[PDB]
């Protein structure tokens, strides 16, 4: 209850100046379920800040829902007082959306193309450069593509970084869907799944492509299993490997962007399991610190041994896996590098800034979005 | 319905 | 004179004639009769199989008790199947009508017999309903004193809902407000008898039209400061007017359906003169829908257990007869009064229709008929 | 005025 949780926020807040190099907060008109930075930074020559953009969404009680792009002023190399002349966050564009945005993810090869998960099971594809910044007041949603294959809403979504146009989606209907929208002109058309992998027997929580092997991807589901899939394989009902990853629901995974054999998964058993693709009968490690469910996990895009996780315990943990086995005086395992206690509600999503190391955006259920960055002496 | 998505979000 | 089930004779004859009347007749017996029928916008065609997936929003109509809002998925054969239920949602009484919101098809608004207008989001309820029978709607819309049928979402203003009613009133909601109770933004008191149907105009956010047992067509504008008097007034029929439907392509053309068995064509630009009267039904008419594919195609249904399909371009053509020239087809598949029907938005000429004897038919007339 | 919907609908 917000009783003790508030005591800790009062304490957290008073402590931020030398726990962080930057805390920015912004309250959204509606809560976002999804958060991902766009790769492209803009930096005017005159000013001493640079402009990044996020892909956010809405989750309303009713009303109208929108796909959102937001701009963030991030310092370059001044000094000032950082997060407290205070750098601004604005909405750059809303696009009418059929129901809440379960997730929004841009395409690595063309960052204008954005895919969203709707609750009507539909996956939609937008080019936001083809919609006005001010949404049509009719409230009607006009996607450039409509991807069909699912029966139920979902969350998991993943573009293939080495195969342009190939999109995978995960769902409550127990299925994974592949679309190849490559030869597909993006002007409204309906496209049906190329392939549907039926391995799992419960709700599929997430799926992600391997980052260097085009054929490989992995999904996780509420059936407590991590499955590694191959598209070469003609069998879509049984994946190449299968693991019992956790003792409760498996809600996310994220392949290591520097190390081709390493992935991690996040669950409802309050843990993050480190995995080695070369041998799945052995969990490498179990990061234990969260006190409630885990719903998101991301590798740092800068440093190969940094990992983050977030979920219901209203906290975002940042892990360093090289400090496995190190001795202590403890207040948690040595691999636990930082506890971000900035949110006073369950966190829905976070995403590392791809251009600004250690800068993280994170959003929670009480419409609070935080752009923040831990102080440098913590990782030096 | 998931245990990931709230039942009743609030407007600010 | 009772015992007259002459109905059975003609169903026997009809069935024997389908091979040369339809490209597709599907029949299904519903667990209770459905009062309502509407296709959902979404078509799925799985990359392997020889059928496509469509979905309906149906309701139940029980006899004490337990009703449900129903989503059924329908498998339709391709150029080169069977119908099942996707989800039941507990409902306070019969579903007089179910209508999804265009801006969010997850959203469905229903009319109950209990005064209330309810708003559901079916993605927020179990596929397996709570056996308690309890109804927990996401919104409770208040304004009416009595049940109604007419219902219509605004295609050009997200979230705005119109309802028609027996209390003689029409109510407006924009649900973008605050147990889960929202009050009418506006109440249009124009009609003097039961209001039978209400529908938004398809391009103009401001205009809508209603029909009532006072035999009247009234056209409303929402900017108007007077909720006691509409922009126009027509004596539409020589009896009750039960439904209306604006032409999805011609902004001045609408149609009305009446207890007088006629379908009245109207021109908004001059309502003093009736454009046409489609005469062929042998009893009351309760539903009328424009085909969403062809600008000159219209369908109607009712008590005479039939569904007439009209093409209004063959109005005036010479013939030797057994009915008007504009009469394109008579669907005689039901052995009871038809409650509602719905054009398939993706498969041209395919129509769903539901009757008082729990029969749901997904069907399509033969192609040589419309060429 | 409920002569639009029958009394006593039947179950299958």
């Amino acid at each position: 209850e917000e009783r003790v949780i508030n005591e800790e926020y009062k304490i957290w807040k008073k402590n931020t100046p030398f726990l962080y190099d930057l805390v920015m907060t912004h309250a959204l008109e509606w809560p976002s379920l999804t958060a991902q930075w766009l790769p492209d930074v803009t930096r005017p020559e005159g000013k001493d800040f640079s402009i990044h953009r996020l892909v956010l969404g809405t989750h309303t009680s009713d009303e109208q829902n929108h796909l959102v792009i937001a701009s963030v002023q991030l310092p370059n190399d001044d000094a000032q007082f950082d997060a407290s002349v205070s750098g601004k966050i604005e909405i750059e564009i809303k696009i009418n959306h059929e129901g809440e945005v379960n997730r929004a993810r841009y395409m690595p090869q063309n960052p204008c193309i954005i895919a969203t998960k709707t609750p009507s099971s539909d996956v939609l594809v937008f080019d936001y450069t083809k919609h006005p910044s001010k949404p049509d007041p009719s409230g009607e949603c006009n996607p450039d593509l409509r991807l069909r294959g699912h029966q139920k809403e979902g969350y998991g979504l993943s573009w293939n970084p080495n195969l342009s146009g190939h999109l995978l989606s995960a769902s409550d209907d127990h299925t994974i869907c592949l679309w190849d929208i490559s030869a597909v002109p993006k002007e409204g058309k309906v496209v049906d799944a190329k392939t549907i992998f039926t391995g799992h027997t419960a709700v599929v929580e997430d799926v992600s492509w391997h980052l260097l092997h085009e054929s490989l991807f992995g999904s996780v589901a509420d059936d407590q299993k991590l499955m590694i899939w191959d598209t070469r394989s003609n069998n879509t009902s049984k994946p190449s490997h299968s693991v019992d990853a956790h003792t409760a629901e498996v809600n996310c995974l994220s392949f290591n962007p520097y190390s081709e054999f390493i992935l991690a998964t996040g669950s409802a058993d309050k843990t993050v399991a480190l995995w080695d693709l070369r041998n799945l009968k052995l969990k490498l490690h179990s990061f234990e610190s969260h006190k409630d469910e885990i719903f998101q996990v991301q590798w740092s895009p800068h440093n190969e041994t940094i990992l983050a996780s977030s979920g219901t315990d209203r906290r975002l943990n940042v892990w360093d896996l090289s400090k496995i086995g190190e001795e202590q005086s403890e207040d948690g395992p040595p691999e636990l590098l930082f506890i971000h206690g900035g949110h006073t509600a369950k966190i829905s999503d976070f995403s590392w800034n791809p251009n600004e190391p250690w800068v993280i955006c994170s959003v929670s259920e009480d419409n609070i979005m935080q752009v923040w960055q831990m102080a440098e002496n913590i990782y030096n | 319905m998931s245990r990931r998505k709230q039942a009743k979000p609030q407007h600010i």
